[PDB]
């Protein structure tokens, strides 16, 4: 169950949907939580005194900001992010997120295409960390395009 | 033209972005009136709440019209995170109406929208038309990016629209008279008082 | 509205009979000009301007009521959504008359701006634009049917 | 420069030349909320409420009266902002649509402009001048001749009673023709003035309004001389001395009104070199001093400030004024700009007697009634709308709806005190100026509860104001300053100061013949005391630090008081009398131990000076402790008697109230009788400042409980809204003004939840009176619980006004106000302006935290108990003393007592470091202090037992 | 970069019962140098 | 302690310590965010009973009274002003206020009120849990004995 | 008797047309508004 958080029904929406799923196990999801670090103190209060379902999990996806409480943040694990170190670990990420299947499709080119793509894509936001070299300004070449 | 139907053609939205006065809500209604589609532009701002938000979302899709949210980011960065999901339910309503196994002889495509179930027609598209150099304005979260389809309208092509108005207008010399008129206007721009 | 429309008296019950008395009220008060159609004669009516007042306040009241209504509606013909609460409740209420219809057609359609019919204003011939301009239906659309 | 005219008189030529009616509707932006604008969507049902410009448009689309056959200008007349402008971004470009919130789109008819007028377009963006077509109308498009032309037009054609007064005002604008001419005296004056500084930015339209009101009142006044001779109607040569003169000196009225004596004087001087209208001759006199006779001669004020003896019993007192030269040409000043119903600006330091000065020239005109208001950095236009619907009523003409005072014949005039606090949004606009602006220049507003059009009638405004340079003050719009002319009214002189306070001594002396001759030397003693502090303790070191001639009028009343019920005093009883409120009004506010050695030194040093031949230590003994507990008169008090008074005292309040033992000691006692001192003036408001847990609350219900006051607090929670507050407020006032309780309003600033509190406290402190906390049924029963009070103490009054009156009256008389909070820099400049009446009407108490001195006596009066004796304790060679007075052969129990003052200061220290190195700290607060000590002794007891 | 003592005692629980160098060694000297190791790595991994 | 302690503990050991010292006089847990948290601690006060409030970052003002002691002595009467209403205090009473985020700062009026029990980790204490926990694990024989 | 008189009439009638007046009439007036906007019914007027 994703839900964007912002609003007072979202909020609702977000509180049933984990009562619910600390019982029925399954998994929620609340993006850019960032935007309400108030509720996320009382969100994190509520999380500390469940004894939910062994497969219930929840995702907090947030953008790196002051703003986000310090207890929500001892309170879970947290992962960072961020544009990949370098042009191999940038390739072995895109390689990672398509299918196989996608790229192993019946035209035998279309991999080496992909390949192609890749090593462009690669180079691309890696010339973003040379702000004014690499290019003009800092555009957000993202896994989108 | 390109970028707009490659993103419709994927499902997703158009933000032509851009300085203002660049011919970025223009061109969306002259795109939109290309493929005879009945646009809408509407002038966001603070005060366009979930709600809100949603019961022109609700609208658009019965009617099968174009939305033209000019000065999207006007929006709370809160708000604009929630309006993201009724976009993301209204694409995916959209992309499962254009699949090929399903036809006009089953039932109709829905999506929850203000929690109802609301026919979508296939007609219907959303652009925004923002210009993020403004100070003070709200910055679109990324799940809300990754919805749309992003082109950079910048500078606009005085000399060859002046061209063409003054040949259709019935200029005789239009060539000459637009090519005195537009580097005219770049010199008052650039040699009178700030 | 209330008489050309059947759900609304079972929907909208506590409307129903405040409007037929304040009906029932406009209508002797009306009867009472009809008797003697002077200005003066109608000016001298001892409480009248007060009447009109509460007449008023009672009918702005009863408009403020029919929000549901006018939301089903709306989700009848989809492009009432973009027509205001009064500018919907005159359309349906003068339906019957639609010469008063001519100035809400820009509200609904990206060019149609009035609507062409015959001298009865039975069956619609056509549309015209803001400019003159005008579209013959190959096949007329008949009100009667 | 003619923007508005010129709309105008186009809008007026189309509809003669065309035929086509032209409606305008002027439309303020900034002066409503975007809200009340543009409309409204209810969170909850959903439902659009239409703003003011959505109204206005809706009702033009829908041409019900035939609106769309007119010809429609809407002019946008305020400050431009990206903020309510760009939601006319569609409006403005080709689209032509007004898109609201709820889906509805409004399409502008062809007949509607879109006007903005404007000054300036320095916080309008790209999108928003793009989309407009400019007309810049430039400064020297109306010339000042112009102007002339206008006003002499107006002045031989419009009669300014409501024909004699027609050829009195012909005859003046004939004689006053010659001066109004390109390079004449009025041009060269204004090109001169500019070269001046003054107390706000110059603008030709004000100096010009306020000239051509004088000029008014000159005719008036002519009109007024020939009505008072009827046998000799004024002539043609004494016309014209008289319009000479007085015009000169309207001139240097108007153009230099509001800067300094200097610049004044400089005016005078360049006017006399230039101008050839007859002067006074004297020598070295500016030409300020003088008046226009009605005579048509130049007269001297200071033959209208006569040596007056004020009575006895009227010393100090609020409506007591001493004539003075600026306190009588200020009153002239300002008869003249009321007279003519134009607003006029009051500015200068605090406590200057602008408000005096304002209330005294109200006294000359009966048929005009004054209202208090208060603004802060809060301030909105609620609090006129508020006040409009207290005193005004909304009557509905022909003509449309009309706004005017209850009490009819009379003029209500809107003292608002604070102009230049409320704050200035990101786009530099202040919401209530424009609002302001908008009633004085359109004669009326709008109503946003149906979006109507209210005229006002019989409304005044008048504005008081600190130096814009000051902090928390901004400066005014200057399109707002057009319309009022400003008068700077300056501190009094030493000369001036030293004249009416003599007169107050003298006054106040004569109670005592033998003191008689001390009048001159005791005045001049406390101006040049007063003189130094306020060189001395300057603003820039605390926000707090502000003296003014309200101090000097406080210790004349405070001595006064003193000697009211003494029969006799020798010298040395007055001088300990005046060191004591010297002392009282001085040194309570001081924050730090510096500044009040400093002011004890030199309170010695100028009794010294100006009294001597006296004793120094029977007068000035440094314990300078008064009270009337232990007799019925404010008399000197005994440190220890009076600490085992409060000793009973405080065992009786044990039993009686609250059961929190207290250990009493010397700076306990100085702030119960600072408190005492306080809670038995009328409208006497505390503001305590000091660390959390020093006793400021618990001292405070003491010595109300010793002055039977009733102690209230308001009880907060986590759920406590404006509502409970406002609850709670009329719960209050309903005890303190219906039924004649005496209550101790004590609030701390941990109770102030929104700034909406500060509003209502800052009204309430300064007033008396919220204006808008009782309406409807509330204030139903407010006027019967009021007529029931009124007939109780036998007054007979019925009528809602006066019952009004009287319940704000006994509010003021009943109602103290104890503020604590913690002493906070930041938050302390922040209040500075958030609460100005905080620091006017409040008095300081600078508690701070406890002394070295205050710990080492709780300690050593808590561990008395304690054994702590070791006779054959050794002295170290180096003691590390800490009590600086700690005897230098110290006992046990005193090294003890240092031991326990040096652990509370190593904490001290502890915070401080852990503070730099940007760690986290928690205040160390008496009460630690306290429980130290607790369990010192606890621990002894129970160390001791064990072992034996 | 906020962690509470939980997350370490979990890294330490999981380097110390879920450790999956330690399938078959028995030498307790051995043992700890391969727990060392281990905790440096994981610890490592999870802060990282 | 002579003022009501405040805890800060981040481990939650110190709430178990607490709960378990006063359990054989009824100790009660509760939090500032309850809405049972009045009727819990008038229950408290009226009947002597321990309290042990959580989440003390958000404070409740209605304690200022109790914190700071202001009982009255009247015809044998000792009452506590809890909110509007007057309760006979009974002597047994004691509160604990806890909180598990070391970083929250507090207002001076609630420090002054309340004596702090900050509940920190120490190297010593790390390293001895440390050395029982790799004693249990790999020698759960010298452990046990 | 008075207490009867009071008794009798509100038996009857369901109201008692002396028991509300000034102050009292205006604030059950305010309280039977918002009492019927709860309810869902609108109402304005005094009478009804
Ligand atoms: N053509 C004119 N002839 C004579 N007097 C004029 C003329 N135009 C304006 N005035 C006068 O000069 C003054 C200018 O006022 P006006 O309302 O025109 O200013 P404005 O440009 O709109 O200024 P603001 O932005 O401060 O409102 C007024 O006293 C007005 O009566
Ligand atoms: N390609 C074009 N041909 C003709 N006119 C154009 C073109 N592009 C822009 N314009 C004109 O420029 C003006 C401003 O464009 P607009 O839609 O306001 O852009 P923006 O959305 O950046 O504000 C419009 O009036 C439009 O007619
Ligand atoms: N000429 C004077 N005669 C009598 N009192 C004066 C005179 N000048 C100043 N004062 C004193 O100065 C004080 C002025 O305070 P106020 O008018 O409230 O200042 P402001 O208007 O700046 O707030 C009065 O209390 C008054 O006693
Ligand atoms: N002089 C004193 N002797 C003993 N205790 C004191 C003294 N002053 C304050 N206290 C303690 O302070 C507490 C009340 O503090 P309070 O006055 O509410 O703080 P504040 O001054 O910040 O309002 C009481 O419980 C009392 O024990
Ligand atoms: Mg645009
Ligand atoms: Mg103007």
């Amino acid at each position: 169950t994703s839900i964007a958080i912002g609003s007072a029904e979202g909020f609702n929406q977000a509180d049933k949907a984990i009562n619910t799923a600390v019982k029925s196990g399954r998994w929620v999801m609340l993006k850019n939580v960032h935007l309400a670090p108030g509720w996320l103190m009382q969100l994190e209060k509520k999380l500390h005194s469940l004894q939910p379902h062994a497969c219930f999990r929840l995702f907090l996806t947030m953008e790196i900001n002051p703003k986000v409480p310090v207890n929500l943040l001892r309170a879970g694990r947290i992962f960072v992010f961020e544009p990949p170190p370098g042009v191999k670990a940038n390739m072995l990420r895109t390689f990672s997120s398509i299918p196989v299947s996608r790229i192993c499709k019946s035209p035998n080119e279309r991999a080496r295409l992909y390949f192609l793509l890749a090593w462009f894509h690669a180079i691309i936001q890696e010339r973003l960390r040379y702000a004014p070299l690499g290019w003009s300004k800092k555009y957000e070449f993202g896994e989108s395009d | 033209y390109l970028t707009m139907t490659q993103a419709l053609e994927a499902r997703l939205g158009g933000s032509p972005f851009g300085p203002a006065g660049t011919g970025k809500t223009e061109s969306v209604k002259a795109l939109g009136h290309q493929l005879g589609r009945f646009v809408l532009v509407f002038n966001c701002d603070e005060t366009f709440d979930f709600q809100a938000m949603g019961r022109i979302f609700v609208g658009l899709c019965q009617v099968g019209a174009w939305g033209c949210f000019d000065e999207f980011n006007r929006l709370e960065e809160r708000m604009l995170s929630a309006v993201s999901q009724q976009v993301q339910c209204i694409q995916e309503a959209l992309r499962e109406h254009s699949n090929p196994n399903y036809d006009k002889t089953s039932a109709p495509i829905t999506c929850e929208l203000l929690n109802k179930q609301v026919k979508v027609s296939p007609d219907m598209a959303i652009f925004i038309t923002m210009n993020p150099g403004y100070a003070g304005r709200s910055n679109l979260p990324d799940n809300l990016k990754k919805l749309f389809r992003s082109l950079a309208m910048t500078k606009p092509d005085r000399q060859l629209i002046a061209q063409v108005m003054l040949y259709s207008q019935g200029f005789r010399t239009a060539e000459v008279l637009a090519n005195k008129i537009v580097p005219f206007f770049k010199l008052c721009d650039e040699q009178l008082s700030s | 509205i209330f008489t050309g429309s059947a759900d609304i008296k079972h929907l909208l019950p506590v409307e129903t009979q405040r409007f037929q008395s304040i009906s029932t009220e406009f209508l002797a008060l009306m009867k009472k000009v009809s008797k003697s159609p002077l200005v003066m004669d109608v000016l001298n009516i001892q409480g009248v301007q007060r009447s009109l007042e509460r007449l008023a306040d009672l009918l702005g009241k009863i408009q403020k009521a029919l929000g549901e209504y006018l939301e089903r509606e709306r989700s009848s013909f989809p492009r009432f959504y973009f027509v205001g609460d009064e500018d919907l409740l005159e359309i349906i209420g003068n339906s019957k008359n639609v010469a008063k219809l001519q100035k809400h057609f820009k509200k609904m359609f990206a060019g149609v701006s009035s609507i062409i019919l015959n001298e009865d204003n039975s069956v619609v011939l056509g549309i015209s634009s803001r400019e003159g301009e005008e579209v013959m239906f190959k096949t007329p659309v008949s009100i009667t049917e | 420069s003619g923007k508005s005219m010129a709309w105008r008189v186009l809008l007026k030529a189309l509809e003669r030349l065309e035929g086509v009616e032209g409606v305008a509707h002027i439309i303020d932006p900034k002066a409503i909320s975007k809200d009340h604008l543009y409309g409204t969507l209810d969170p909850n049902t959903r439902e659009w409420t239409d703003g003011l410009f959505t109204h206005v448009l809706r009702k033009i689309i829908d041409s019900v009266r035939g609106e769309l056959q007119k010809r429609q200008w809407i002019v946008f007349d305020g400050d431009v902002d990206p903020e309510w402008v760009e939601n006319l971004n569609s409006v403005l470009d080709d689209n032509k649509l007004l898109t609201l919130p709820n889906g509805e789109r409004l399409s502008l008819p062809p007949n509607v402009r879109i006007m903005f007028e404007v000054q300036d377009l320095k916080y309008a963006t790209l999108a928003t001048v793009s989309r407009c077509g400019m007309v810049w109308f430039s400064e020297d498009v109306l010339s000042t001749d112009m102007i002339f032309n206008n006003f002499l037009a107006r002045l031989r054609s419009i009669p300014l009673d409501e024909s004699p007064m027609l050829q009195i005002q012909r005859d003046a604008a004939t004689i006053m023709q010659p001066y109004f001419t390109s390079n004449g005296l009025v041009t060269k004056a204004l090109e001169h003035a500019f070269q001046l500084e003054h107390i706000m930015d110059l603008t030709r339209l004000r100096c010009l309004g306020s000239l051509f009101s004088m000029l008014h009142q000159a005719c008036r006044n002519v009109a007024q001389y020939n009505a008072n001779h009827p046998d000799f109607p004024m002539q043609i040569e004494q016309l014209e001395r008289y319009i000479q003169r007085y015009l000169v000196y309207a001139i240097l009225w108007s153009l230099s009104g509001d800067s300094r004596l200097k610049m004044r004087a400089e005016l005078g001087e360049y006017i006399r070199r230039i101008t050839t209208v007859p002067l006074p001759t004297a020598p070295n006199i500016p030409i300020i001093d003088y008046e226009v006779s009605i005579s048509g001669e130049w007269s001297p004020w200071q033959a209208k400030v006569p040596q007056i003896e004020v009575e006895t019993h009227k010393v100090a007192a609020p409506d007591v004024v001493v004539p003075t030269l600026d306190t009588v040409r200020h009153e002239a000043l300002l008869y003249t700009w009321l007279a003519e119903h134009k607003p006029l600006v009051l500015c200068g330091p605090p406590g200057s007697g602008k408000t005096m000065t304002l209330f005294s020239a109200l006294r000359a005109l009966p048929d005009m009634e004054v209202v208090g208001l208060n603004f802060s950095s809060a301030t909105t236009p609620e609090l006129l709308l508020k006040t409009f619907d207290h005193y005004c009523e909304y009557r509905r003409t022909p003509n449309g709806v009309v706004l005017a005072p209850v009490q009819l014949g009379k003029w209500l005039v809107l003292f608002c005190d604070e102009i230049n606090l409320p704050d200035m949004d990101k786009y530099g606009t202040q919401r209530v100026i424009s609002f302001i602006r908008q009633m004085v220049e359109h004669g009326g507003f709008y109503r946003t509860s149906d979006q109507t059009w209210v005229k006002l009638e019989r409304i005044q405004f008048v504005g008081a104001c600190n130096p814009p340079t000051d902090p928390g003050r901004k400066p005014l719009s200057h399109r707002f300053l057009r319309h009022v002319p400003v008068v700077y009214v300056d501190y009094p002189g030493p000369a001036s100061l030293t004249q009416i306070y003599g007169t107050f001594n003298r006054a106040m002396l004569r109670l005592i013949p033998s003191l008689r001759t001390y009048a001159e030397p005791l005045t001049a003693a406390m101006v040049e005391f007063y003189t130094m502090s306020q060189e001395r303790f300057t603003q820039d070191t605390q926000p707090h630090y502000i003296y003014s001639p309200r101090e000097m009028t406080r210790w004349v009343r405070g001595i006064f008081e003193a000697l009211r019920p003494l029969e006799t005093l020798p010298v040395e009883g007055l001088i300990r009398i005046w060191a004591h409120e010297a002392l009282r009004l001085f040194q309570d506010r001081l924050v730090e131990d510096e500044e009040r050695r400093w002011t004890d030194e030199n309170i010695d040093t100028v009794a010294l000076k100006h009294f001597p031949n006296i004793d120094r230590e029977k007068a000035m003994s440094r314990p300078i402790l008064y009270s009337n507990w232990l007799s019925k008169d404010y008399i000197p008090v005994d440190q220890e008697e009076l600490r085992d008074y409060v000793k009973a005292r405080l065992k009786v309040f044990y039993e009686e109230e609250l059961d929190v033992p207290l250990v009493l000691f010397n700076e306990v006692l100085d702030h119960v009788l600072r408190i005492d001192r306080i809670f038995r003036q009328p409208q006497g408001h505390l503001l305590l400042i000091g660390v959390s847990g020093a006793g400021k609350t618990t001292l405070s219900r003491f010595v109300a409980w010793m002055n039977g006051l009733s102690v209230y607090q308001i009880k907060v929670h986590r759920k406590y809204t404006g509502e409970d507050f406002d609850e709670d407020l009329r719960t209050v006032l309903r005890r303190s003004g219906c039924k004649n309780e005496k209550i101790a309003f004590i609030m701390d600033e941990s109770n102030v939840l929104d700034s909406g509190f500060l509003e209502r406290m800052n009204t309430l402190l300064a007033n008396g009176e919220v204006p808008g906390l009782f309406e409807g049924d509330e204030y139903a029963t407010l006027m019967t619980q009021c007529k029931e009070g009124a007939q109780k103490e036998g007054l007979m009054l019925d009528s809602h006004e006066e019952l009004y009156k009287w319940f704000t009256s006994q509010v003021i008389r009943n109602l103290h106000v104890v503020f604590t909070m913690n002493p906070s820099s930041e938050g302390l400049k922040d209040r500075a302006a958030t609460s100005p009446a905080l620091f006017n009407r409040c008095v300081l108490n600078w508690f701070g935290d406890w002394s070295t001195e205050a710990l080492y006596q709780v300690g050593k009066e808590f561990t008395s108990k304690m054994d702590l004796e070791k006779p054959n304790y050794i002295v170290p060679d180096y003691m590390p003393v800490v009590y600086d007075k700690l005897p230098q052969p110290p006992s046990h129990r005193e090294a003890i007592v240092n031991s326990c003052v040096f652990v509370h200061q190593t904490l001290h220290q502890a915070n401080a470091r852990l503070a730099k190195r940007g760690g986290r700290t928690m205040a160390i607060t008496p009460r630690h202090y306290l429980d130290f000590i607790n369990h010192y002794a606890n621990l002894f007891h129970e160390k001791r037992s064990e072992l034996e | 970069y906020q962690y509470s003592l939980q997350f370490f005692l979990d890294i330490y629980h999981n380097v110390l019962y879920e450790n999956p160098n330690l399938k078959g060694v028995t030498d307790h000297t051995q043992r700890l140098s391969i727990i060392t190791k281990d905790l440096f790595q994981v610890a490592f991994n999870r802060v990282a | 302690f002579n003022r009501y302690p405040l805890i800060i503990d981040p481990s939650g050991q110190a709430t178990e310590f607490i709960m378990n010292e006063y359990k054989d006089r009824k100790i009660t847990r509760t939090s500032f965010l309850d809405d049972a948290f009045r009727k819990n601690l008038e229950s408290a006060l009226r009947f002597g009973n321990p309290l042990l409030v959580q989440d003390v970052e958000s404070y409740d003002p209605v304690l200022n009274p109790v914190l700071n002691r202001e009982v009255r002595r009247t015809g044998g009467r000792v009452l506590i002003t809890l909110g509007d209403q007057d309760i006979d205090l009974s002597p047994s009473f004691v509160i604990f206020l806890s909180t598990r985020d070391p970083t929250v700062e507090f207002p001076p009026d609630l420090c002054s009120r309340v004596t702090f029990v900050n509940f920190t980790v120490t190297r010593s204490s790390l390293q001895s849990q440390c050395l029982n926990e790799v004693l249990k694990a790999e020698r759960p024989d010298v452990d046990e004995k």
